[PDB]
C-alpha cells in the first residue's frame, strides 16, 4: 500500500508520502 | 484535513543557525515541502519530499523530519533569508461511497524569519488631536504616527483618561523606512462631542517589552 | 523561459461575478496540475484547489467547493478561476502555480512554478478624492528645538496619493506614512514634517496632495495651533 495517486498515468501522478 | 503548526516568528543574528519547525498529526507518513516568500513577492520552492532541495537552492538550507515534525534548518543565516516560510503536505480520503478520492493541499500558517541587522531602536511617537476644520465638519480623528523603531513590530493601545477603548481604532502594519527602521500609524475616530467632553486621550505604543505614550486634550 | 502570467488585478463590489486567468508557457500545459492559492493581506497561504488541464480533473478545498470554479482552456494554455457572486471575504492576492512531478527512486510533487499573483479587492468603495486636514504644530509637537506639523489626507480610494511640501521646496524631515484601509473601505493617510520651532511664526507650511485617480489636487496651509 503506497501513497501514490493516478499512478496509471505517469504524468498525472501525485505522491503523498513513503510507501507502506 | 489535519493542521500544520509552525511558529509565526523566529529571530536570529547573521551567521547564526536558524530553525523552523512544523508539525501536524499525519506528518509521520506524509512528505513535507518548504516555500519561501519575500513580502509582496511570489512563493519560492526550497525543499520537497522532506529533504530534497531544488537545483539552485543553497546547501545551507537543510530539510529534516522526525516523528510528526518537519524541520527547516538554515545554517549561517545571511540576510536575504529574511522573509516568510511555509511548510506544506497532503492528505487523502478515499470516500466510503465506493469510488472517489479526495486530495488535500495543506499549508502551515508560516514563519516570519527575522535577521537582526541593527541594534534595538525604540519608537518615536507623535499624537495629533482633531483639527478645528474636521471638528466643524462634525468629525474628529486622533493621529498617532510612529517611526524609527527596530525591529518592525509594535502594539498600540488607546486609553481615554487612563481607560482603554478598542472602538474607533485603525492601525497599520509596520513598514521599512528609507533608513532601514520601521514605521506604523494608528487612528482613533470619535465624534466632536465624544472628544470635547473629556479631559484627554492617549496613544500608547508598546515596543520590545518597553512602551511609550503620548497624550492630547481639548481646548 | 517557463512561466505563468496571471491577469491584472481588479476591484469589484459585493455580488459581482469574476473570472481571473493564468497563461503558462515553456512547458506542456496539459501535463502538470495547476493549483490555486489565496493570500489575504497579512495572512498566510490558503489552498483553493488543483486542476489537471488535460482532463480538467479537480480537487477543491472544502472551503471553496461550490464557491469558486476552476477550469482551463487547452487551446490557449490558460487556467481560470471564477466566482458568480463575490464577497468581501474574497479580497486577497491569488496565485497560480504548477505542481511539479519529481521522478526518481521515490517520486514526489511540489509547487515549483508560480505566477506573479492577481490582487482582488472586493469593496463597496468608489473612487473619491480626499479631504485634507492640517495637523498644526504645538507645544505638544515641539521637542528639542524641533516642531512636528502635518497633514491628514482622509477618505480616498483607490491608491495612490502623493504628498509634497511647499511645492517641493521642503524635503528634509518629511515623513509620509503608508495609508490605512478603513473598515469603511476608504483609505486615509498622514504626512508629517519636523521643522525648527523658532520658525513657526515666520515660515509658511503647505502640503501638496495629489490623487490622480480622481483628478483631485489640494494645497493645505498648516498654521501654528490655536
Amino acid at each position: 500500500a503506497c501513497q501514490a495517486f493516478y499512478a496509471s498515468s505517469p504524468r498525472k501522478s501525485i505522491h503523498i508520502g513513503a510507501c507502506a | 484535513s489535519y493542521d500544520l503548526t509552525q511558529p509565526p516568528s523566529v529571530s536570529v543574528s547573521p551567521g547564526q543557525t536558524a530553525s523552523i519547525s512544523c508539525s501536524g498529526d499525519k506528518l509521520d507518513d506524509k512528505y513535507v515541502s518548504w516555500y519561501y516568500q519575500r513580502p509582496g513577492q511570489s512563493p519560492v520552492l526550497l525543499m520537497y519530499q522532506d529533504f530534497k532541495r531544488p537545483s539552485g537552492i543553497p546547501e545551507r538550507l537543510s530539510g529534516s523530519k522526525s516523528g510528526k515534525t518537519a524541520t527547516l534548518t538554515i545554517s549561517g543565516t545571511q540576510s536575504l533569508d529574511e522573509g516568510d516560510y511555509y511548510c506544506q503536505a497532503w492528505d487523502a480520503s478515499t470516500g466510503v461511497s465506493g469510488g472517489g478520492t479526495k486530495l488535500t493541499v495543506l499549508f502551515g500558517d508560516g514563519t516570519r524569519l527575522t535577521v537582526l541587522g541593527q541594534p534595538k531602536a525604540a519608537p518615536s511617537v507623535t499624537l495629533f488631536p482633531p483639527s478645528s476644520e474636521e471638528l466643524q465638519a462634525n468629525k474628529a480623528t486622533l493621529v498617532c504616527l510612529i517611526s524609527d523603531f527596530y525591529p518592525g513590530a509594535v502594539t498600540v493601545a488607546w486609553k481615554a483618561d487612563s481607560s482603554p477603548v478598542k472602538a474607533g481604532v485603525e492601525t497599520t502594519t509596520p513598514s521599512k523606512q528609507s533608513n532601514n527602521k520601521y514605521a506604523a500609524s494608528s487612528y482613533l475616530s470619535l465624534t466632536p462631542e465624544q472628544w470635547k467632553s473629556h479631559k484627554s486621550y492617549s496613544c500608547q505604543v508598546t515596543h520590545e517589552g518597553s512602551t511609550v505614550e503620548k497624550t492630547v486634550a481639548p481646548t | 523561459e517557463v512561466q505563468l502570467v496571471e491577469s491584472g488585478g481588479e476591484v469589484k463590489q459585493p455580488g459581482q461575478s469574476l473570472k481571473i486567468s493564468c497563461k503558462s508557457s515553456g512547458y506542456n500545459f496539459l501535463d502538470s496540475w495547476i493549483g490555486w492559492v489565496r493570500q489575504i493581506p497579512g495572512k498566510g497561504l490558503e489552498w483553493i484547489g488543483i486542476i489537471y488541464p488535460d482532463d480538467s480533473d479537480a480537487h477543491y478545498s472544502p472551503s471553496f467547493e461550490g464557491q469558486v470554479t476552476m477550469s482551463v482552456d487547452k487551446s490557449i494554455s490558460t487556467a481560470y478561476l471564477q466566482w458568480t457572486t463575490l464577497q468581501a471575504s474574497d479580497t486577497g492576492k491569488y496565485f497560480c502555480t504548477r505542481l511539479y512531478l519529481f521522478e526518481g527512486a521515490q517520486s514526489s510533487n511540489a509547487f515549483d512554478l508560480w505566477g506573479q499573483g492577481t490582487m482582488i479587492l472586493v469593496s463597496s468603495g468608489t473612487t473619491k478624492g480626499p479631504s485634507v486636514f492640517p495637523l498644526a504644530p504645538s507645544s505638544k509637537s515641539t521637542s528639542g528645538g524641533t516642531a512636528a506639523l502635518g497633514c491628514l489626507v482622509k477618505d480616498y480610494f483607490p491608491e495612490p496619493v502623493t504628498v509634497s511640501w511647499n511645492s517641493g521646496a521642503l524635503t528634509s524631515g518629511v515623513h509620509t506614512f503608508p495609508a490605512v484601509l478603513q473598515s469603511s473601505g476608504l483609505y486615509s493617510l498622514s504626512s508629517v514634517v519636523t521643522v525648527p520651532s523658532s520658525s513657526l511664526g515666520t515660515q509658511t507650511y503647505i502640503c501638496n496632495v495629489n490623487h490622480k485617480p480622481s483628478n483631485t489636487k489640494v494645497d493645505k496651509k498648516v498654521e501654528p495651533k490655536s
